[PDB]
RNA sequence: GCCACAGAG
DNA sequence: ATTTTTTTGCCTTCCGAAAATTTTG
DNA sequence: CAAAATTTTCGGAAGGCATGCTCTGTGGC
């Protein structure tokens, strides 16, 4: 009923960003892909979506 | 959403030509504005019926508004679908400018993407514009709120 | 009536005076201009916009009648296109639109 | 940029400029005092200084801020006013005569916090992340928040349709008068009406008040060749005849009779209306002789706009609209106040003089300043108390503002820094949805999209964008003068009848004259701003459907920078952004290269702006520096705000300041009323640039 | 419609924004008698009917001379004439003007004198710039009037305005079956009984189009509690 | 000549009409015996030819003046540096190009010129003297017409 | 880009004072040609107020209305016009001779409009005789107020109105402008660099 | 105690 | 003793002024 | 018949009300 799909592009960033050690960035128009999240999350050996 | 767009430049051209042909009861603008506007909330009801019967079983937005506990099937088709039209006390979005919405679109323009469509998703993230003319309408939601 | 006076380019008014007759006069300067025998008059053409005749088109492909048109002095046409139409109550004849073909100048009665 | 001109500088700015120049102009507008028994005495205030002695080399000593904090002062620098004066027979003057104690802005240039260090920070107990901005007045620490008005010197035109009448009010501001006058329509006439004239009079009579009489003239300004307006403004020409008003004298008779003025002197009803014609129409524009020409074409102008706005009503002025508001911030309103507390520190000086002359018992003349200090502490009292309290209640301009200083929030950081940059809106009763309370397209990249409250103030108070300038006020003469040399025919030698047939040029509202070419002198004064001839914040603008070039020069406007975009091509290149980053070339030197531009809202108005460098078609005139501007400081913690729906973002606004965390760097060194801290914060795993730009992620 | 129709129906608002009075046609499936009903309630202006108006001075007498047109009341089909339009000239009582003055020249000319130290020439300008802003034909209270073809394709001619009785009287409506949203009106014209009726449909019907499904035996109650 | 004592009747256009009739206006005004960039530059070539030649027209001309309208602050000359107000002599040359353009230089900067406002009204020129002895003020001449010079930048 | 002909322009005239006067009323061009210039009969001129004052003889013999004028008007047939001199800076009044173009500055520009002194004259001798019949330190003035009254106490000065004066004052402006020629000083780029 | 703003649902 | 506003709509009662109608000469 | 008294109609101004319901804090007079 809220529509916060950027809260979960906010942890799918975090979970990518603490696996791989740097802060990501959430900034507006723009920021930290969910495409190199997902794969940095598969290199991790978690699942891509989190 | 392309040749939603293509038709409704088709009209927009009829209508600075002035052969439009006007609704019985309405003038040139307004039976531009109905058409437009018919047309696009065609378009997004097109494309959210087509995003709908294409989702999988246990999927929990559409599993909560199967059930009606949340949500509905707009806001479903908003998260994963083009959002649609922004519709502030009925019309589109006024000229807040001369002739114009924003500076970032030329003078006299009437397309859907200069007025207050919305193309993308909440997923693939708004464009400054779009995200202008949806805070707009949110806040004229939260005025008529308190 | 806008005027104005050629010595001073101040309005003209019009008054009656003690003659009786009107004269475009000037209430700053020593200026009149008398009217007698010349006309004057400030038009305005109010705007006029296009208006679709609600019985055109109705006299194509219907029955004719013989009756005379009223301008009897200047053509004798006889045949006319008529036809039948409801524009009242119902318990009140059903009034008849009716063109004479050669003059024109349509007329209806009940 | 946020190096230089910032976010929360520009409430420091406006203070610089109060304390700097706008001092100096208050002080002369009122710097001369006379004695009612004695001609030949006469005080005259030369200069002013605030915490700096013209002696001393250096400034005075203040209580540090912290230290004001602990011990419930006030932290303040002295006003030291430079006198000359009679002592006798023989003119004497004095420098560093303290009249009050002005309360300093911190981190402004009279503050102790000015470019200092961190080092120095520490052994004043002071933190380096502190935005400053405010005063500590008795203790507490309040913001003086920026006030939002319609447009001063400037002609608004709205109109009721339910109502049926239309009107365009002027609301002049000058240091010498401050005045509102309105041109209204009524039963299909056009009349002026002003709070000093007990009565509407027709505009024909206070047309011809003026030099303007003829009829043929007024009907040729106010209309022109147009035959509708014509039609329209015809039935006021008939009231002047109905009246038998035909010169100026009997129009001077007309008006003067019915002024409700009070002069301390008897004067003469066609005195009296010359004077109301001169000083009291309209107060911004004034004649030092006998000629009217300015005034006259401002009424007429004024006129004008009321008859097209009758002709249809979508010529009106639209009051939401961000180029048709200023924003007051703390130095112009400190200025107004200001301006007040002296002319009763002066009516109280003069009348204690004259009670002391008027006792004849004394061969020797006293000496009148060692009567300063018996007056001087009110000045600091109604100061520290207008600051205070908060109530603004000043009768010589019959403004009754509360709330206008706020205590500071510290329930977070991000608290503090959105309290500063806070707009208050004019129209705090007005309940209905789509007037001031709705999100107007004007405010892209000004105003913050997402930073306003949820409840009875939603829509009214609105924070500013993260990118902005407010401009600050300068002098008009020099670009009165290039108006004239660039190719403007003055107003006193053109034709009235051809008025209309070209454009014309309007500096800060007023009409100065006609210009044949309209854009190659828009591009003309554009070249000539970018090179760095005049102030960059200039800002030149054409309107087509009034047929007028408009110069705005007066503080108040909100700007934006942008990039200038020429033939199809950015002017910003690779080598300026390798320059600015290895260290050179900052953004000054960007300005004066003619790379970015400041455009307001009425400038961006007259343009054609680019999102992204990708967009650019021949057209485009300018391109964005960044998008995410349109997001304020408080709007920048949302992680993915463009994914979220508006009244998230919202919401988010508001409860981001009500978030418990670190407050400042001498947090356990302060003693607030009410202080919530966390003993583990940790900054966000998902940041975005506003953060790391406004030092969230020091204390988070 | 919604919390606005509710606040202006629950009190005895005498008026109102927007009221619409839907007149039920006795022919519904001819589109030029619809436009002929629709001509005799519509409202015409002076300047909707004539070429001109001027003011002519001559050397003793002056008047306003009005150039009606024959084309456009043809082709609209209102059943007005050049002596309805001198009688709808005097009947305005604002212009002062009687119908010992008015007269006709030819079959299109309307000549109206003035007579009679300067009042003649205020007078006739303030009758020039009144007299195209009269009323010739029509209700003087319909804003406007248009014809809606409904779902069966049958067509009703719904109007914007506050004379229920005389759109009711008009011949080619059933008066029997024309209604208004207005309350006060139907009050007027038909009593209290049919304004009860009036007061339970309408705020019934605001309920129903936002769907808030409120059994209509409260709104009884408050109709019946109004009247 | 009591033609011009009849009642004068005011210029009237028709409101859809009045943007485009300001050609034709401007132009019965004089009455000789980016889209806005190209209609200046029209306008402004227009107009270097109409002010060369009514130049050329007033050559030695009795009582006919024209205005000239220059920047208040005249580039300095050498002294015999001076005060605007001091200058005389030569200053400059108006020269005409191949292509019909127009341009003034002074001094060492060449200038634009423009025929400016259109005035509708009649202007004369008239010296005036307040010697105590006999006060005088004689007419010199009408002005027909007015150019502007402003700076090329 | 090569210049076909020159025409040089010269500044002369430092003491000539020259007005320009400006019909308000008059019109330059009556149909297609040039308008009869009127006739000036007298000139008046405040000059520490910088009034002009310039009377024109109207016909008396068509549209003149003798009865309002000689009722109550005390037989007025002359037209004034009433201007103030605003001095505007830049502003020359040049001729050509031999395709020399001759520059004088001009001092002060006048509005002249339409003065009516004799209905105030009407008015302040109406308002004594209805005030007489039975009637029912000082010098703060700054501004346009003193500017009122010092205009109002001072008195006209009859200037001799003349003509055909414009052969010697363009013999002493050419004679004036043709012995000296000055040499150019400031660059281009320097006159840019200040007051564009 | 009176005002004044600030917030919560 | 110069001199801004700072919501927007709805409602009844009053109170001259002018219009409409009847009533005296 | 038209002058004079009586009554009705019609405006603009003058009043009044509304501008949620609860709750928690501070700061200054
Ligand atoms: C110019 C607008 C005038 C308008 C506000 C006037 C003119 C016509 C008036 C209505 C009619 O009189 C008929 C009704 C009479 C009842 O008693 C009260 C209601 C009723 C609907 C009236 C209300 C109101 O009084 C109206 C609409
Ligand atoms: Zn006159
Ligand atoms: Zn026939």
């Amino acid at each position: 009923s809220r529509m916060t799909v950027g809260k979960m592009i906010e942890l799918i960033s975090g979970k990518a960003g603490v696996l791989n050690g740097t802060l990501e960035y959430g900034t507006c128009f723009g920021g930290s892909k969910l495409e190199d999240m997902s794969k940095i999350l598969v290199d991790q050996g978690f699942n891509y979506s989190g | 959403v392309e040749i939603a767009y293509h038709k409704c430049d088709e009209l927009i051209t009829l209508f600075n030509k002035g052969e439009l042909e006007t609704q019985p009861g309405c003038n040139e603008e307004q039976t531009l504005e109905a058409k437009i506007g018919g047309l696009l909330s065609k378009v997004r009801e097109e494309v959210g019926d087509v995003c709908i019967n294409e989702l999988d079983n246990w999927n929990a937005p559409l599993i909560m508004a199967t059930c009606g506990s949340k949500g509905s099937t707009l806001n479903v088709s908003q998260m994963v679908a083009v959002v649609g039209q922004q519709i502030i006390s009925g019309n589109r979005v006024p000229d807040g400018f001369q002739d114009r919405s924003l500076p970032h679109f030329p003078k006299n323009s009437k397309t859907p993407q200069s007025k207050g469509f919305v193309r993308n998703s909440f997923f693939s993230g708004l464009s400054p514009p779009e995200f202008l003319f949806h805070a707009i309408s949110g806040r004229e939601g939260l005025v008529d709120t308190a | 009536m806008l005027s104005f006076c050629p010595s001073c380019n101040n309005m003209l008014l019009i008054t009656s005076g003690d003659s009786g007759v009107y004269t475009l006069a000037c209430r700053s300067c020593p200026y009149e201009f008398p009217i007698e025998g010349i006309e004057i008059y400030d038009r305005k053409k109010l705007p006029r916009k296009e208006v679709d005749d609600v019985l055109g088109g109705g006299w194509d492909n219907v029955d004719q009648t013989k009756t005379q048109c009223p301008n009897y002095d200047t053509c004798g046409g006889e045949s006319a296109y008529f036809f039948q139409l409801q524009i009242r109550s119902a318990d009140e004849p059903m009034t008849t639109f009716y063109k004479c073909v050669n003059c024109g100048h349509r007329w209806k009665e009940n | 940029f946020l190096k230089v001109k910032g976010l929360v500088k520009q409430h420091l700015d406006s203070f610089n400029y109060f304390v700097d120049t706008d001092l100096k102009k208050i002080i002369k507008a009122n710097q001369l005092i006379l004695s009612d028994v004695d001609p030949e005495f006469y005080l005259k205030y030369v200069d002013i200084r605030v915490g700096k002695k013209s002696s001393s080399s250096t400034k005075d000593y203040l209580t540090p801020p912290h230290e004001c904090r602990l011990r419930d002062m006030t932290y303040s620098a002295p006003i030291y006013v430079d006198i000359e004066y009679t002592r006798g027979r023989n003119i004497i003057m004095h420098k560093d005569v303290e009249i009050g104690r002005m309360p300093i802005m911190l981190r402004s240039n009279k503050c102790i916090l000015y470019d200092a260090d961190e080092s120095k920070m520490a052994k004043l107990n002071e933190c380096p992340l502190d935005p400053g901005g405010y005063f500590i007045v008795n203790g507490t620490e309040k913001v003086i928040l920026v006030q939002e008005q319609l447009s001063k010197n400037r002609i608004i035109v709205e109109a009721d349709e339910k109502k049926g009448i239309v009107q365009a009010s002027v609301t002049s501001s000058t240091h010498e008068r401050k005045s509102k006058t309105y041109v209204i329509t009524k039963n299909g006439k056009i009349y002026l009406k002003h709070n000093s004239i007990a009565e509407e009079i027709p505009i024909a009579i206070v047309l011809k008040a003026c030099g303007i009489l003829s009829d043929l003239e007024i009907m040729q300004l106010v209309c022109g060749n147009d035959s509708s307006y014509q039609d329209i403004f015809a039935v006021n020409l008939e009231e002047s005849s109905k009246l038998d008003i035909y010169t100026q004298q009997q129009a001077l008779e007309y008006i003067g009779a019915k002024v409700k003025t009070m002069r301390r002197q008897k004067l003469t009803i066609l005195q009296e209306g010359i004077e109301a014609i001169a000083t009291t129409v309209i107060a911004h524009l004034t004649v030092e002789a006998l000629d009217f020409r300015e005034k006259a074409l401002y009424i007429a102008m004024m006129t004008r706009r009321v008859v097209m706005a009758m002709y249809n009503p979508k010529m009106i002025d639209d009051r939401d609209y961000v180029g048709n508001k200023r924003l007051e911030l703390a130095g112009q309103l400190i200025s107004l106040l200001f301006e007040d507390l002296f002319k009763k520190f002066n009516n109280d000086f003069k009348l204690s003089i004259d009670k002391v002359l008027k006792k004849p018992n004394r061969a020797m003349e006293y000496d009148a300043l060692l009567s300063i200090n018996v007056h001087s502490n009110n000045i600091t009292s109604g100061l520290n108390r207008a600051i205070s309290t908060g109530n603004w209640s000043l009768k010589r301009f019959k403004m009754e503002r509360a709330g206008v200083t706020h205590v500071l929030s510290r329930l977070s950081y991000i608290s503090a820094l959105g309290m500063m940059t806070r707009i208050s809106s004019q129209f705090e009763k007005s309940r209905k949805v789509s007037g001031p309370r709705a999100l107007q397209p004007s405010q892209f990249g000004m105003l913050c999209t997402a930073d306003t409250p949820e409840g009875e103030a939603c829509g009214l108070v609105k924070n500013l964008a993260l990118m902005t300038h407010i401009t600050t006020d300068d002098e008009e003469e020099p670009i009165k003068k290039l108006c004239y040399v660039l190719g403007v025919e003055d107003i006193t030698l053109i034709d009235s009848a051809s008025l209309h047939l070209n454009y014309g040029v309007y500096l800060n509202g007023t009409l100065i004259g006609s210009i044949r070419f309209p854009t190659k002198f828009v591009t003309q004064f554009r070249h000539l701003r970018r090179t760095g001839k005049v102030s960059e914040f200039i800002s030149i603008y054409s309107n087509s459907h009034q047929m007028a070039v408009h110069i705005a020069t007066d503080g108040g406007r909100i700007c934006r920078p942008l990039i200038i975009v020429s033939d199809g091509q950015s002017r910003v290149k690779d080598i300026h952004l390798r320059k600015l980053l290895d260290g050179e070339l900052d953004f000054d030197d960007f300005l004066k290269l003619g790379l970015v531009e400041y455009l307001d809202v009425n400038e961006e108005n007259d343009s054609y702006i680019a999102l992204y460098e990708k967009d650019i078609v021949p057209s485009m005139t300018h391109l964005e520096i960044e998008p995410f501007t349109i997001l304020g400081a408080v709007a920048g913690l949302i992680p993915y705000p463009h994914h979220n729906q508006s009244p998230r973002n919202t919401y988010q606004c508001a409860m981001g300041k009500q978030a418990i965390g670190a407050i400042a760097y001498n947090q356990f060194k302060r003693i607030d009323t009410l202080l919530y801290l966390m003993t583990y914060p940790q900054q966000p795993m998902v940041k975005t640039k506003t953060i790391e730009l406004i030092d969230y992620d020091k204390l988070p | 419609l919604g919390v606005p129709r509710i606040k202006e129906i629950i009190n005895a608002s005498k008026v109102i924004s927007t009221p619409i009075i839907n007149a039920v046609l006795v022919n519904d499936n001819d589109e030029r008698a619809a436009r002929v009903v629709k001509g005799r309630v519509e409202k015409t202006l002076l300047s909707d009917v004539a070429f001109y108006v001027q003011d002519v001075y001559k050397d003793n007498l002056s008047f306003i001379q009005v150039r009606i047109d024959l084309g456009t009341i043809d082709k609209l089909q209102l059943e007005l004439t050049i002596e309805d339009i001198a009688v709808a000239i005097t009947r305005a009582s604002k212009l002062k003007i009687q119908a010992s003055d008015v007269n006709i020249i030819g079959k299109d000319r309307i000549a109206i004198n003035v007579f009679p130290e300067n009042d003649v020439f205020y007078r006739m300008q303030q009758l020039r710039r009144a007299l195209p802003d009269v009323v010739v034909k029509g209700l003087p209270d319909i804003s406007r009037a248009v014809i809606n073809i409904r779902d069966d394709g049958k067509r009703e001619l719904l109007v914007e305005g506050y004379g229920l009785r005389d759109v009711m009287c008009t011949d080619g409506v059933i008066g029997s079956r024309t209604t208004t949203n207005h309350v006060l009106e139907v009050f007027s014209v038909l009593g209290i009984e049919a304004a009860r009726y009036s007061i339970i449909r309408e705020i019934n019907y605001t309920m129903s189009n936002h769907g808030m499904s409120v059994d209509p035996r409260h709104i009884q109650l408050l109709g019946d509690v109004m009247t | 000549r009591i033609e011009q004592l009849f009642p004068v009747r005011p210029v009237r256009v028709r409101h859809e009409d009045v943007e485009t009739v300001k050609r034709e206006i401007q132009e019965a005004l004089s009455e000789k015996p980016g889209k806005e960039a190209a209609a200046e530059l029209e306008l402004l070539n227009a107009d270097h030819q109409h002010i060369l030649r009514k130049l050329k027209k007033m050559n030695n001309k009795p009582e006919r003046f024209m205005v000239f309208q220059l920047p208040t602050r005249l580039p300095a000359f050498e002294r015999p540096a001076l005060s605007t107000r001091e200058l005389a002599g030569k200053v400059g040359s108006i020269r005409v190009h191949k292509s019909g353009k127009l341009s003034v230089k002074i001094g060492n900067v060449v200038m634009d010129i423009g025929k400016g406002a259109e005035t509708t009204f009649l202007q004369d020129v008239i010296a005036l003297s307040i010697a105590d002895d006999a006060s005088s003020a004689e007419l010199l001449g009408r002005v027909d017409g007015k150019i502007v010079v402003t700076p090329q930048i | 880009d090569p210049v076909i002909e020159e025409f040089p322009l010269k500044i002369s005239g430092e003491e000539e004072s020259l007005h320009v006067f400006q019909y308000a009323n008059r019109p330059r061009l009556v149909g297609r040609k040039p308008a009869e210039h009127p006739f000036i009969s007298a000139a008046r001129y405040k000059p520490k107020s910088h009034l002009w004052e310039i009377d024109i003889p109207l016909d008396e013999q068509a549209f003149y209305n003798k009865d309002k004028a000689e009722s109550e008007w005390n037989g007025v047939n002359v037209q004034t016009l009433k201007g103030v001199g605003v001095e505007n800076n830049g502003q020359y009044a040049a001729f050509v001779k031999d395709m020399q173009v001759y520059l004088v500055p001009i001092e002060r520009v006048a509005q002249l409009k339409p003065f009516f002194k004799y209905i105030d004259d009407a008015n302040v001798t109406r308002k004594q005789e209805d005030a007489r019949r039975n009637p029912n330190s000082q010098n703060r003035l700054t501004g346009s107020l003193l500017a009122h009254k010092v205009a109002d106490e001072e008195a006209n000065i009859e200037l001799t109105w003349a003509e055909g004066t414009f052969e010697q004052f363009k013999d002493t402006i050419v004679k004036e402008a043709e012995d000296k020629t000055l040499v150019a000083l400031e660059k281009q780029e320097d006159y840019i660099d200040n007051l564009v």
